[PDB]
């Protein structure tokens, strides 16, 4: 309903990205610390990175995704190798209609707890990933929108909202969609937030 | 034996008896006689709130009167020494002659600060000078001031005793070769009255230093194990667990820094603590006490936390009539647990004494040293010897509460690094001192009996 | 009777101010050791009369004193928690 | 009953992925602590499909409580007076969650005073 | 001499001591020093005023 979902979805995406970056050795594990508050009450003791640039990067990415939410039906954090640009792992977070605009926060955090526990149990079984040139990426699947075409009028900015809209419309590039192995996980079945989880390997 | 063999040996032969769950074992009753009587001495008016000089004068006068009474009781006229008679002197300039003499006066030591405390207060001031220069530009001697000068307390009896500046004593010595006074015996204030030890009975659980934070997840599992152990789920010996009548959290329930903190994470920790309280209250009574790093006043006489700061699920316990099961109490308090008057302090007095470095007592942060400090605090009849560090403006008017007027049976100083007990005999009386360690690290729980005053510990890993 | 946001914010502000005041008092008491060579009482009393207008700790000290001697409406039995 | 408990543990371990404690069995089945430990051990048996990490704690003499981590070098096995299963963890990091519990009739020890409303 | 040599603001004993010698000296009013020097008790106050003027005389060198 855009009233409280925008905070709970932000917390869920924060914990999701932080868990994926931690359990896959995308960043040194010493820069992570188990916490419950990262400007928002987290549903668990989630390992959140404390790097000044990475925190701002993740926050801007999550805000951009939440702004585009009304047209996005899928969000993936792709794990690409650095010796060659190839997706070795892909964690898809489906958004099928999201039961969006057309509630006992404890239940929402319980559902998020179940989903994050499923994600952690899945990640703890994968082989250890070496550091030193392992990295990640971010890909979304939209319904109907065209990004990068808002700078065709010189768009003299007036405030921070318009500047943010411009820099969020210009921060995305177009892309395209063997031995794939799909593994489904537990999602969030709470009323307003109907989320599904997936995973891809090999 | 392997882990599976232990399980096969223990769980297969489970008794599953006496667990009726319909007629549960009633916990032993332990009452607080100081709940409704009158005159909580440490309860101040925060709205009422240098004023330290009146407290200094009152302490000086009272302690001088008490020490003079003790001296006239012990050094009564006619008490001759080995060779000659012992004389009485009023001022410190009258002790001059080849004859014994005793006088009353305060103690003056150096008491310099530690380097870490100086670094902290310098980094948190924005303009603090090089405070180390004040200690290096200027040493090791104990002196006796009695409003008329000072003399050097030389000898050997004076060295083997811990002292803090401001304390008065009854030095009895002899001038030998200069303006330096020897020491032969020392007098302390006259012994205070003590309630008679009462003559079925239970124990109390002493916990301190929970330090519920939003970063350490281990401090919640120990708290959950403690919750399950007091309810009789882990030990399963309901014949002995039902003897723990009350629980006493002695401070430091949440760990945070008020330099950088908001209402959100503090509320998270307080809701965790409130969950613990709501889950443990239907089985045992709780007495919560403020600490040094809790949301309460930084001074020593800290008022109870609030009726707020807890979840709305505890609104039935804070209605006023339910105080025997949950009682938010002042930071210093004398619980009258079935006649056993126990004086409990969160532990800021000793922690403020130990932040100094006295270049004396040579003739280091050990458990015996802190026990000696607590024994001396009980001997001097002053709970807070370092008033400018622990006390606050207006602690009282003409009747200071920290000046002990009655000795307790058990003296508890919590939030200490180590654990240790010691019974001391002061003027025919007996006080049992207990040093409660923090529960965050080395999560031990002290079980203090009330029939014989024997403290046992319970470790949780 | 039940209020955990605004009352707790007031407590945070008051405790921060009290800790700042105690830190300033400790700094002044350590600075006054140059003359008194004492650490107990009457050292805070001698240091409380320092009016050195060439020190930034003095202006902060008088500001903290003015702040602590005021705002008595918040520091009462009813701190927006009614008890 | 060994039938409702097994179903509840399987659900709370695999469908709603969360670490299940024996106190959860106490609260769900309205049973004593010893019976809950017996049921937890019985579920630890008959475990051909073992996809969890058991959390075993043991109570030594002198009133000490430890959580076994190595499961190979148990100190002072002669002083152990009890050793039961505390929880079943599907993940590696234990880190449970604690919520409000309405202990209306699952209490084995009650305080001498009653709540006055 | 300090006014001619170094260029600072106040040119007082405390300011010069802090800007040249890096020493922060407390400053007591003329009435506080009088009340300390007339205290029959509190040897600490007499030691305070004595060390006050002794440091003021030593810093001049
Ligand atoms: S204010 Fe400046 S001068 Fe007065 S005491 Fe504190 S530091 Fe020394």
């Amino acid at each position: 309903m855009n009233r409280w979902v925008e905070k709970w979805l932000r917390v869920y995406l924060k914990c999701y990205i932080n868990l994926i970056l931690f359990y896959r050795n995308v960043y040194p594990p010493q820069s992570f610390d188990y916490t419950t508050y990262q400007s928002f009450n987290l549903p668990q003791f989630v390992p959140i990175n404390r790097h000044p640039a990475l925190i701002d990067y993740i926050e801007e990415l999550i805000l951009d995704v939440l702004s585009k939410l009304t047209h996005v039906y899928r969000f993936s954090i792709c794990i690409i190798n650095k010796k060659n640009d190839l997706c070795i792992e892909k964690y898809v977070l489906d958004f099928s209609e999201l039961q969006h605009v057309d509630i006992t926060e404890t239940e929402v955090f319980d559902e998020f707890r179940s989903s994050l526990n499923s994600l952690i149990m899945h990640l703890e079984k994968l082989p250890k990933v070496n550091d030193d040139t392992i990295t990640f990426e971010a890909v979304i699947n939209a319904i109907e929108l065209e990004l990068g075409h808002k700078l065709d009028r010189n768009r003299r900015v007036d405030s921070l909202e318009e500047k943010a809209e411009i820099e969020r419309d210009s921060n995305w590039v177009k892309c395209q969609e063997p031995k794939i192995k799909l593994t489904s996980l537990v999602g969030s079945d709470v009323g307003p937030l109907i989320i599904h989880q997936f995973s891809e390997k090999l | 034996l392997h882990m599976d063999a232990l399980l096969t040996k223990f769980n297969e032969d489970r008794s599953l008896q006496d667990e009726n769950l319909s007629q549960p074992r009633t916990r032993v009753r332990i009452v607080d006689d100081n709940l409704y009587n009158k005159s909580n001495p440490f309860q101040l008016c925060y709205k009422k709130r240098s004023q330290y000089y009146h407290i200094y004068q009152y302490r000086l006068k009272t302690f001088r009167e008490r020490v003079l009474k003790e001296c006239d009781k012990r050094w009564d006229a006619g008490f001759t020494l080995n060779g000659q008679l012992v004389l009485k002197k009023d001022k410190v300039l009258d002790i001059q002659g080849n004859q014994p003499c005793w006088c009353v006066g305060s103690i003056y030591c150096e008491m310099k600060y530690k380097p870490n405390v100086l670094d902290e207060v310098i980094n948190d001031t924005y303009g603090a000078p090089d405070l180390t220069k004040s200690y290096t530009d200027k040493s090791d001697e104990i002196m006796l001031e009695d409003e008329s000068g000072r003399v050097l307390l030389v000898g050997d009896f004076i060295r083997s005793t811990p002292f803090i500046t401001g304390v008065v004593v009854g030095i009895l010595g002899m001038e030998a070769e200069a303006g330096t006074f020897q020491v032969l015996d020392i007098c302390y204030p006259t012994p205070l009255p003590q309630n008679p030890f009462p003559a079925t009975r239970g124990k109390i659980a002493l916990v301190s230093g929970l330090n519920l934070n939003n970063t350490s997840p281990d401090r919640l599992l120990r708290l959950e194990i403690l919750r399950e152990f007091l309810m009789g789920r882990i030990n399963n010996k309901i014949d002995d667990i039902s003897l723990i009548g009350r629980l006493l959290i002695c401070g430091n329930s949440v760990d945070f820094d008020i330099k950088s903190v908001n209402k959100d994470e503090l509320m998270i920790s307080l809701t965790e603590f409130s969950k613990f309280l709501h889950n443990i209250l239907p089985s045992i009574s709780v007495d919560i006490m403020p600490g040094t790093n809790d949301p309460s006043d930084k001074s020593l006489p800290q008022q109870p936390f609030h009726k707020s700061l807890f979840d709305k699920s505890l609104e039935s316990y804070f209605n006023g009539s339910n105080k025997e099961i949950l009682n938010l109490v002042t930071n210093p308090y004398e619980f009258s647990y079935n006649g056993v008057d126990v004086l409990a302090v969160s532990g800021k007095n000793i922690n403020d004494i130990c932040k100094y470095v006295i270049p004396s007592n040579d003739n280091k942060d050990d458990i015996e040293h802190r026990l000696d400090l607590m024994e001396c605090t009980m001997k001097w009849q002053n709970i807070a010897p370092t008033a400018p560090d622990t006390l606050w403006c207006y602690p009282y008017t003409d009747k200071d509460p920290f000046v002990l007027d009655k000795w307790p049976h058990v003296y508890i100083v919590a939030n200490q690094p180590y654990f240790g007990t010691r019974v001391v005999e002061i003027g025919g009386k007996n006080i049992k001192i207990i040093s409660v360690p923090e529960f965050s690290s080395t999560g031990m729980i002290i079980l203090l009996d009330l029939e014989t005053l024997e403290a046992e510990t319970v470790k949780i890993d | 009777e039940k209020r955990s946001t605004t009352t707790l914010s007031f407590l945070i502000k008051k405790l921060k101010r009290q800790k700042e005041y105690q830190t300033l008092k400790t700094v002044c008491r350590t600075c006054s050791y140059r003359y008194t060579s004492d650490a107990g009482i009457e050292n805070d009393h001698i240091a409380s009369k320092c009016n050195s207008y060439d020190c930034p700790v003095f202006y902060s000290r008088v500001k903290a004193e003015r702040y602590l001697r005021d705002n008595q409406s918040v520091q009462r039995e009813e701190a927006l928690i009614s008890l | 009953m060994d039938q409702k408990a097994s179903y509840f543990i399987n659900e709370k371990l695999f469908t709603e992925v969360k670490p299940v404690l024996f106190t959860d069995l106490i609260h769900h089945l309205k049973i004593g602590p010893s019976m809950a430990k017996k049921l937890m051990f019985d579920y630890y048996k008959q475990t051909t499909n073992a996809k969890y990490n058991c959390v075993v704690i043991c109570c030594y003499k002198d009133q000490t409580i430890k959580i076994i981590h190595d499961l190979s070098n148990i100190p002072q096995q002669d002083s152990i007076i009890d050793c039961f299963i505390y929880a079943f963890n599907p993940m590696d990091s234990f880190i449970p969650y604690y919520d409000i519990i309405d202990q209306k009739d699952c209490l084995t020890i009650k305080n001498s005073y009653e709540l006055k409303v | 001499a300090l006014r001619s040599d170094v260029n600072l603001t106040q040119y007082t004993i405390e300011s010069a001591a802090f800007n040249i010698l890096h020493k922060r000296l407390p400053h007591f009013s003329f009435e506080s020093l009088t009340n300390m020097w007339n205290a029959k008790k509190s040897t600490t106050e007499l030691k305070t005023v004595l060390n006050y003027w002794l440091s003021r005389a030593q810093i001049n060198i």
